[PDB]
RNA sequence: CUUAAUUGCGAUAACGAACGAGACCUUAACCUACUAAAUAGUGGUGCUAGCAUUUGCUGGUUAUCCACUUCUUAGAGGGACUAUCGGUUUCAAGCCGAUGGAAGUUUGAGGCAAUAACAGGUCUGUGAUGCCCUUAGACGUUCUGGGCCGCACGCGCGCUACACUGACGGAGCCAGCGAGUCUAACCUUGGCCGAGAGGUCUUGGUAAUCUUGUGAAACUCCGUCGUGCUGGGGAUAGAGCAUUGUAAUUAUUGCUCUUCAACGAGGAAUUCCUAGUAAGCGCAAGUCAUCAGCUUGCGUUGAUUACGUCCCUGCCCUUUGUACACA
């Protein structure tokens, strides 16, 4: 089958200061 | 002591601290994002790319 | 607007405080003892072709 | 509003008289040589199309290209 | 000689063949045609005036006869282009569903078309006949 | 660039300081030589570790070298 | 004997065969191209080489995404990476080898395989590499 | 679904252990698999622990009545040790004394917090060697983070081990580096 | 001229442009001659494309840049703008239209006056500048090869659209004596015009 | 179309009811240039008051604007839908209405200053000069004047 | 010297080492190969629809048969090593070409991440929180209503543009990334009412099956308006119909008609950027009861130019000075 990858982009930071770096967990499944 | 609040955030609350902030209402978990990456990994999150 | 050539040999450096002049060693088809440096605004390498206004007054390092 | 309404027979002659001996003429050409403006004779130029001494080149969209019978 | 709607390309069997559709007598118009606009992302109206749908009704039969079934919707999904939705961006808006809908009513109203099983307006029989005795007469003409 | 890294190198010495009688004069002919006598974990290592024996080899004739 | 046209997101899967005769593109035949401008470009595969006698063909291409442009390579790629393939297995190959030379002499993504796809996009940024306007 | 499925899976396999580290710590908790440092105070009185929220378990999550090499085991192996009191400077080396020649490959500890109240201490107690970074510490490491509450600043761990590449126990069997060949 | 059709229509007024006298796709692409020493090696005309969109790996490197036909990079040297930044196709129509145009005058065969159209255009000597930060002091340098192709195909477009700016006339309409003009070394032109005027700065600085 | 002859059949720019309208440009924009008209009302008036629209109201006559001047003068008659018009329900009288003139404004500050008649909001604001459409006033429309 | 790099050649009072970089890990590509399927895609048959009609054109056949692994997807793996040969090396380390070519900027893009820092941001995430302040006319929690958006004004990320490579209009019709409903209302085909907004009616779909070929847009083919601020422009502004929601007034949002403001390519400045890049285009997901000119991503379309130097702005390594060590 074709795997399909759940993916949360959220950003890294529990405030709002920083430079705006986000990031992407993912789970793949199968 | 008490009047509609069916739907919207005030509705939603976090799993871990009733906090209407931040709400991720994907994958049914409902929990905020300050809240979910600690509690990242256990649930098979990870990072690859 | 007159008339008249040179042409490439070997690259050697550059030039120009921000590096873009480049000047380069080429000679001209006709008695072929003819050579000497010269800048170029664009882009040259080896074995190119020159092009001028004038016959010989070479420039050198662009401060 | 500025030049040409949509009348003037006044020199009307121009019609047929002007293809050749600058081998070009189409579609925005009718503006140029004193003469126009481009809506009462965006569509003139096939009543010699049908007849005349002018020669065919193309059928595009936003665009025309002629020269005379050669 | 061997003719398929499916054989000549995209306004060569639409543009031309609504002349006979023009032609077909019965007005069947619900009272509208010059004083609509085809869709909701649109600022001006059609402009073949008391027309523009002696055309548009063969783009119908056009994608239905070539494979199976289509309907409302995928075909308010075409006609929706870029709207100028004011002063902020663009989308693909929805054409319209209305006239995409007597598009059929009054399309078996010279019954060129069918209806479908698994939802949607398979093309007809009468409907492979006249596509393919449209195309078949306008090759011998020009090359 | 297209410099490799020491552990590319410092193996590739290793090699042939008592395997002098061996090796190859070229790449694939002898790349499968190299899934042989190492435990490298990556296809894609010892993939570029022939590409440094190369040379090793490739100037067996113009002289042996360090080490 | 089959194979792909691949420019990017849209792959042409090019049936070939000693078939039927016709040039079909998902659809209709050579008919239905509708550049009508780059009509010129899948006009590159048969015709520094033979030009015909292919009646026989099975020229049936399909190009699922990609768009309008993205699949008019997908199929000369599809006809060339099936039609040279006619010749590999199935019929005399100093002609693959003598006319897949007439292709590469002139090679414009024919039987390459086009390695060139896009880059994802960076955060903080307008697309993949660029960015917001600096504010100081 | 499935999606909203395979993440409940996790989902609910992660707030148990919100529930372990709350509940099980003074009884000594390493892990769910029940993974664990000390183990009879997670049976009970012979039966005060095992069902006193085994029986809460469905009572409030949708039920029946009828249905040292580890660093969260390490990092709260001896956190106690601290709330209960003794020097910060060598407890914290007795535990990278402990797991240093059980075979183990390197392991490092911080504390973190108001040692005395300034810019408060950070101070760091490492021994060995640890392997950081690529992809060969997912495989080789555990770390642990547990929040410290005594009585005046909240302080805060931050232990890390690490596997013997050598003895692995499961996966791949040494550095990605290895090198070795016979003379 | 092999005259034949398969299965499919084949108006064999098209199996003709190249098992023939193999011209362009409709113009005769044999009498195709360079005016200039200054560029040849960097305009690349023939071999021939039949569309002006191959798009291949041609930027890749360093100066694989004109191993294209100029009638390929001159496409790229035109669609800008940002409006149509991208969108090649809008080029490539109207390059294959007039070039019909060129044929018109004299006749004289578009592309022989094209590479007549890089004699006048980009320049000979531009004056790069000194270090310093004061009087801009530019000391003069004479041009090199692939910047009186480069810049010569683009200082064909770097003000050749203020001449379509709430104005009338279509932009194919234009180059054919701009194209003359440049293959004449005219008055008015642009791409003349404005070499002149890279020199006049011309044997002043030496 | 094509030669159409004529000295001088078209009273080009001609007063459609204390408008003036060029000739040059076509009848369906050349009320554009007319008051509670706009590009879309001429293209419904102008062509079921029955007068083909590939022309010019310059050339035309007095005659053919004429039965324009009365199918949108008054166009609850002949083929005109219910909502081509400004004025609809109308908000007094219910008679549907249309508001075209040098009057459009004197309509449209006739509820501009109904409302700004009785205490709503919702006029208060165009009269300060502000927009009064909830829209963030601060940022924007400052100068406006 | 050289490299993206304390990356290496070399030189050497160093020698041999470990961390960091690298290796490692994820993804976008190619395999005509083994391993593969009405949930994928293609021929083909008992046969069925239409143009020409000595057999092809184009299909149709949701519990009608037969085939295939080329496409797709992806299990196990293969393959790029700068491989080979030139240009320049010095002795090399290597950098600029060329052919092979699926693949030449570390193959492209990322994930990780040393030793140390800094009163940097968050108590407005935490049942994380020391200590204080507070704890019954409460700063706790709630109910009602308003406010965060309020405009002589400056500024920052932006969207719609100034129009003839454009706008309006048929129409050709091309994606990819993705989410979706049991004590329930989520993804809506497909009907049907509607001017559209929307209504209503079923229906498929817990999801390679249905929505979905998300029949997207730029686009584009065919027409149209010939350069005013004109329709470019859609701002302000009036009137009417809907959709959410106990609750839309200070327009949530939408669709229709009238309105039609600058703005005529933007000063001093300033950003981003080297290849499927810039840029244009629209699409999903997060937000979401609702609402994009936002965000994270996505593919369609695809250039110019450099494949270089310190001139500015910054950073790193040496040398040097110091009365600084709070540096
Ligand atoms: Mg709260
Ligand atoms: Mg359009
Ligand atoms: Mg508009
Ligand atoms: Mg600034
Ligand atoms: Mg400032
Ligand atoms: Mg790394
Ligand atoms: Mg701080
Ligand atoms: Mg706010
Ligand atoms: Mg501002
Ligand atoms: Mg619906
Ligand atoms: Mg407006
Ligand atoms: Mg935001
Ligand atoms: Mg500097
Ligand atoms: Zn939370």
């Amino acid at each position: 089958l074709p795997t399909k990858v759940l993916k949360i982009s959220t950003r890294k930071t529990p405030n709002g200061e920083g430079s705006k770096t986000w990031e992407t967990y993912e789970m793949r499944i199968h | 002591f008490s009047h509609p609040r069916r739907y919207g955030k005030g509705s939603r609350q976090c799993r871990v601290c009733s906090s209407h902030t931040g709400l991720i209402r994907k994958y049914g978990l409902n929990i905020c994002r300050q809240c979910f990456r600690e509690k990242a990994n256990d649930i098979g999150f990870n990072k690859f790319r | 607007t007159p008339v008249t050539l040179a042409k490439v040999i070997k690259v050697l450096g550059r030039t120009g405080s921000r590096g873009g002049v480049t000047q380069v060693r080429v000679e001209f088809l006709e008695d072929t003892s003819r050579t000497i440096v010269r800048n170029v605004k664009g882009p040259v390498r080896e074995n190119d072709i020159l092009v001028l206004m004038e016959s010989e007054r070479e420039a050198r390092r662009l401060r | 509003a500025q030049h040409a309404v949509i009348l003037d027979q006044e020199k009307y002659d121009r019609i047929l008289k002007e293809v050749p001996t600058y081998r070009y003429v189409s579609v925005s050409v009718l503006v140029d040589r004193l003469k126009i403006g481009g809506s009462l004779a965006r569509i003139a130029l096939r009543h010699l199309e049908k007849e005349g001494i002018i020669k065919p080149i193309s059928k595009h969209s936003k665009q025309a290209i002629y020269t005379r019978a050669t | 000689p061997g003719v398929s709607v499916r054989d000549v390309a995209a306004q060569d069997f639409i543009n031309a063949y609504a002349s006979f559709l023009q032609r077909q007598g019965k007005l069947e118009v619900p009272g509208y045609v010059d004083i609509v606009k085809t869709s909701s992302g649109n600022e001006m109206p059609p402009q073949d005036a008391e027309g523009w749908f002696y055309k548009r009704a063969a783009s119908v039969a056009r994608h239905i006869y070539m494979r199976k079934q289509v309907g409302v919707g995928k075909l308010n999904k075409l006609y929706g282009g870029a709207k100028s939705r004011g002063v902020r961006p663009y989308k693909h808006i929805d054409a319209s569903g209305s006239i995409n809908r007597k598009v059929l009513q009054a399309l078996e109203k010279i019954g060129i078309v069918e209806i479908s099983p698994k939802g949607g307006r398979r093309i007809s029989e009468n409907g492979q006949r006249d596509l393919d005795r449209i195309a078949a007469q306008t090759l011998e003409e020009d090359e | 660039g297209r410099v490799r890294t020491k552990t590319v190198k410092r193996a590739s010495k290793a090699l042939i300081e008592r395997y002098y009688p061996k090796l190859t004069l070229d790449f694939q002919t002898n790349k499968r030589l190299c899934d042989e006598i190492a435990t490298i974990q990556s296809k894609r290592l010892r993939n570029k570790i022939a590409g440094y024996t190369t040379h090793l080899m490739k100037r067996i004739q113009k002289g042996p070298v360090r080490g | 004997v089959q194979t792909f046209g691949k420019k990017k997101s849209a792959t042409a899967v090019a049936h070939v065969k000693a078939g039927k005769g016709l040039i079909k593109v998902n659809g209709s035949p050579i008919t239905l191209v509708e550049p009508e401008i780059l009509r010129f470009k899948v006009y590159e595969p048969l015709l520094l080489v033979g030009l015909d006698k292919f009646s026989n063909i099975d020229i049936r291409v399909r190009v699922t995404g990609g768009g309008h442009v993205s699949q008019v390579y997908a199929i000369r790629q599809a006809i060339a990476k099936g039609l040279v393939a006619y010749h590999q297995k199935y019929v005399d190959e100093q002609s693959k080898n003598e006319l897949k030379k007439a292709f590469t002499s002139y090679d414009r993504t024919l039987l390459i395989a086009d390695s060139r796809r896009p880059e994802p996009k960076k955060f903080g940024g307008k697309g993949a590499r660029s960015r917001f306007q600096k504010s100081y | 679904s499935k999606k909203r499925k395979l993440v409940a899976d996790g989902v609910f396999y992660a707030e148990l252990n919100e529930f372990f580290t709350r509940e099980l710590a003074e009884e000594g908790y390493s892990g769910v698999e029940i993974r664990a440092t000390r183990t009879q105070d997670v049976l009970g009185e012979n039966g005060r622990r095992i069902n006193e929220l085994t029986l809460l378990v469905q009572k409030r999550f949708k039920y029946a009545p009828g249905t040292g090499l580890s660093a969260v085991a390490q990092a709260e192996s001896m956190k106690f040790k601290l709330l209960n009191g003794l020097a910060i400077r060598r407890a914290a080396y007795g535990v990278v004394r402990y797991v240093m020649e059980s075979g183990a490959k390197g392991c490092e500890v911080v504390v973190s917090g108001k040692l005395r109240a300034a810019r408060a201490k950070a101070m760091k107690f490492a021994d060995g060697f640890l392997i950081h970074s690529g992809q060969p510490v997912n495989d080789f490491i555990d770390t642990a983070t547990r929040h410290v509450l005594m009585r005046q600043g909240v302080l805060g761990i931050k232990v890390k081990i690490m596997r013997d590449p050598a003895k692995s126990r499961t996966g791949p069997k040494a550095l990605p580096d290895a090198v070795t060949i016979i003379e | 001229f092999t005259p034949v059709v398969l299965a499919t229509p084949i108006p064999e007024e098209v199996q003709q442009a190249q098992t023939e006298i193999k011209l362009f796709n409709k113009w005769s692409f044999e009498e195709v001659e360079v005016k200039d020493a200054s560029l040849v090696d960097y305009v690349q005309v023939r071999q021939p494309i039949f569309v002006a969109h191959t798009a291949g790996r041609y930027a890749n490197k360093r100066f694989r840049k004109a191993q294209c036909p100029i009638i390929e990079r001159l496409t790229n040297s035109l669609m800008m703008n940002g409006r149509n930044n991208g969108k090649k196709l809008k080029a490539v129509r109207i390059i294959k239209h007039t070039l019909d145009i060129i044929n018109v005058l004299t006749d004289q065969n578009p592309i022989q006056v094209v590479v007549d159209a890089i004699t006048n255009t980009g320049p000979r000597e531009d004056t790069t500048r000194v270090g310093g930060g004061g009087a801009a002091r530019r000391q003069a340098v004479d041009v090199s090869p692939l910047r009186r192709v480069n810049q010569a195909i683009a200082l064909l477009t770097i003000g050749a659209r203020e001449a379509a700016f709430r104005n009338i006339k279509t932009i194919a309409e234009t180059l054919a004596e701009e194209l003359i003009n440049a293959a004449k070394g005219s008055s008015t032109s642009y791409a003349i015009k404005k070499k002149d005027e890279l020199e006049r700065v011309a044997k002043s600085n030496r | 179309s094509l030669v159409v002859q004529e000295q001088g059949s078209f009273q080009h720019i001609l007063r459609l009811l204390n408008t003036n309208v060029d000739g040059n440009i076509k009848i369906v924009y050349a009320l554009t240039t007319i008051k509670g008209v706009g590009r879309r009302y001429s293209n419904l008036v102008c062509k079921k008051a029955d007068v083909d629209l590939h022309k010019r109201a310059g050339e035309l006559t007095q005659e053919e604007l004429e039965r324009i001047v009365q199918i949108m003068q008054n166009p609850t008659h002949y083929k005109i839908p219910a909502w081509f018009l400004n004025r609809q329900n109308d908000i007094t009288d219910g008679k549907d209405y249309h508001t075209l003139a040098n009057n459009v404004e004197s309509k449209l500050r006739d509820d501009l200053e109904r409302l700004k008649k009785i205490r709503a909001h919702r006029g208060i604001r165009h009269f300060w000069g502000l927009r009064v459409r909830g829209q963030h006033t601060k940022t924007t429309g400052r100068r406006r004047a």
